């Protein structure tokens, strides 16, 4: 039933973020526009292995998010953990919708290392509106062990929220750039979301996803190596990462820190070259085009130049908030730009919510 | 799941018919109560008459 | 030239249909409740006649 | 039952427009003739993702349209959103009308990424009156998820209107030029309708549609890029587009604006070359002929010359209103010509309504 819902970053692991865009009126005209945004560091013990495992504490945190937001809306879209979802493509024959859903569940049964006991939702990589009966089916299945979804629904229920869409982050992060992707439509673009629990790669022709791949490595790895090499707590190692790696006065600390994070840098580069090579299936004589970054782990100083020179692709930060109207009297464009990578998904399923 | 609070805030034939139906249901509740009460009153007049 | 008309398919169709069925159910329930109100009225008129016989007594 | 109905531009997204043509008598002779026309900027939150999602507000707006029109008619043809309709061709065997409709639904079942739960209506790209039993069937299916149609029917119902035809814009825009197309009948013509939510391409031999293709890019993209690059609201960015790009005094602003819209220009051109190349299936050694433009996004200054030089086809604005009698004492031909591209469909399904 129509409200403009809301959007949290429920699988932030480092941070629970939430965004309210609705249609803001100006001079008799209206359009999607940022109304509020809030962010709180996730209190751990909330999430373990991608499952919400202190539904109570997470509830109270989400309530703090709603209060800081000053939002009256109580409907929400959210996302599952990348560690909690299996995403992969699947080839079938299209037919009746029931026969597809059953046949989909039958093929993915092979694909799921758990009982069902499992969440199945597909979408077709090409418009069904393009092919004849019995021919040329392609669906991608998102499958999730059951009570990741439960845990999240408990969290949402006691926060006073009502969920309408439980989406996935690798595609929700794309809704902000889906227009700017839709304008170049034979161009192959990569999108990396370097988070705290996982790094997702999704590669597209236009805003048409060609594939996705999720890598266990993330920013938690850099923080954990800093912590190892200076027997620090996770918080002070995290700050040493953030402010340590990027200050103008940091000239003495990129040896001490960079020598700590160098293994992670090499090995991340190795994983990304790994996935990219595992895609290049059909065009044995071509090259790449252009790619963007999201997630706070991206904001590692100089990491964009490093990925650019190492993967042979131009890797650029991007401002999601360009998709939405922003009142300059209520929001500073500079800070908005600063927190854009962390918030990409946080506005992602948020354009999913007035949709 | 939006288009349904748009439909729930709107209406035309389906909800005009619906409202007519809730009204006739209320009126039938009313007339059934208004035939249950003369029953009780009637048993009362019975108890009086027999006592006479 | 192509002349197309998306008039009376489908959430319009099946919502006019659900709209019809819900009202038919209303009608049936109200006819039954009516019959009940009736049969009651008859037992009450019988009781009234017995009681007026007693009053004559 | 015979009235001359009416016609709104219900999926204008930027503007709800409405037109009343009927048969105007002069000197004992009569003919189809413009009687009224009205236009109001669409209040947003009315339409989202091509569905009418504030049926109440849209109702009141349509009522304002009828009042500004001073029209007593209460029957209407309208159109669905290009984002709300799947249009594609389909090959079958012709037979009984029931067997065709069932077989059509069976093949398009493959074509629809939603339950049915879906609108199916076909028309034959060639006269059925040309082929023998079991042979040479071609229908094109218009399929629409169900309550786009519902939402529109609610809007129409509480506006006091009664719908008789729910047509599609890519073909409704053609009824104004269907005569002028019907006179050259081996000539391949392209028709672009650059709107605010979508750009449709339909390409024909005569007034016989050969195909259609809908592109997500539109004028909302140009406006949105202006807004991005000058942190403006959507309205002032839209005006900066309109008056900014076309004034005689605009000599300093096509650098500031054209540098903003240049990505959209390149990428639109890339989409149109894209579709055109994806058609050229059978004549590997031929060239194009002539093409027209409709929709207000077309009216971007110099965009016609740009598309002409870039696509290798003569792209020309066209005056729809030439199909209908226009009383010079009630309408200025100049202004009529000025608002012609926006109103092409708005008179389109309007010649559909006294038909
Ligand atoms: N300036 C910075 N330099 C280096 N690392 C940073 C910086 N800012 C944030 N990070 C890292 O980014 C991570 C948080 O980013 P973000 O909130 O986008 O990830 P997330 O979406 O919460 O994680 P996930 O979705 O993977 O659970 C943290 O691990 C943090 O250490
Ligand atoms: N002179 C102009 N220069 C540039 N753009 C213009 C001009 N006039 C109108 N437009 C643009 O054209 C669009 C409106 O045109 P029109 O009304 O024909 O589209 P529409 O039919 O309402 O949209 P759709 O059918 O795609 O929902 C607006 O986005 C507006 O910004
Ligand atoms: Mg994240
Ligand atoms: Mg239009």
């Amino acid at each position: 039933a129509k409200g403009k819902l809301v959007l949290g970053l429920d699988i932030g692991s480092t941070s629970i973020k939430m965004i309210l865009l609705k249609e803001q009126r100006k001079r008799g005209e209206v359009i999607y526009a940022l109304q509020s945004f809030g962010m709180k560091p996730l209190p751990p013990e909330a999430i373990v292995d991608g499952a919400l495992m202190n539904s109570t504490a997470i509830v109270q945190a989400v309530q703090d998010l709603m209060s800081e937001l000053k939002v009256k809306g109580k409907d929400v879209a959210i996302g599952v953990s990348g560690h909690s979802v299996i995403i992969k493509k699947i080839q079938m024959p299209r037919m009746s919708q029931d026969e597809l859903e059953e046949s989909i569940q039958w093929e993915a049964e092979q694909y799921i290392p758990f009982d069902v006991k499992d969440v199945n939702i597909d979408t077709q990589i090409l418009d069904g509106g393009g092919n004849d009966a019995t021919g040329q089916m392609d669906v991608l299945l998102v499958a999730a062990k059951k009570d990741m979804i439960n845990d999240y629904t408990t969290v949402v229920s006691e926060a006073g929220l009502a969920p309408v869409v439980v989406d996935v982050d690798a595609f929700a992060v794309q809704n902000m750039f889906s227009v700017n992707y839709d304008v170049p439509e034979r161009e192959t673009v990569v999108l990396i979301n370097a988070g705290a629990s996982v790094v997702n790669i999704n590669i597209i022709s236009n805003g048409a996803t060609v594939f996705t791949r999720d890598v266990t490595i993330g920013g938690n790895q850099f923080t954990e190596e800093i912590q190892k090499q200076l027997n620090v707590s996770y918080e002070e190692a995290e700050a040493l990462k953030i402010g340590g790696n990027g200050a103008d006065a940091d000239a003495v600390v990129p040896q001490d820190v960079e020598r700590v994070l160098s293994s992670v840098a090499e090995q991340v580069a190795g994983e990304i070259q790994r996935s990219l090579d595992f895609y290049a299936g059909t065009a044995a004589d071509s090259n790449f085009s252009k790619v963007y970054l999201s997630g706070g782990t991206a904001k590692i100083p100089a990491l964009f130049k490093t990925i650019e020179a190492r993967t042979g692709v131009p890797v650029e930060i991007l401002n999601p908030f360009r998709k939405i109207e922003v009142d300059n009297r209520k929001f500073d464009p500079a800070f908005v730009m600063d927190v854009a990578p962390m918030a990409a998904v946080a506005v992602g399923l948020a354009l999913r919510r007035p949709g | 799941m939006d288009k349904y609070l748009d439909q729930f805030v709107k209406a035309p034939p389906a909800i005009k018919f619906g409202g007519l139906a809730f009204v006739v249901g209320a009126l039938t509740a009313a007339n059934f109560f208004m035939v249950i009460q003369p029953t009780e009153e009637e048993i009362g007049w019975a108890v009086a008459e027999r006592r006479k | 030239m192509m002349i197309r008309i998306n008039l009376l398919p489908v959430r319009a169709v099946k919502k006019r249909e659900m709209g019809r069925q819900v009202l038919v159910l209303f009608a049936v329930v109200l006819i039954g409740a009516g019959v009940a109100n009736y049969l009651w009225y008859d037992d009450r008129q019988s009781e009234l006649e017995a009681h007026q016989a007693g009053v004559a007594s």
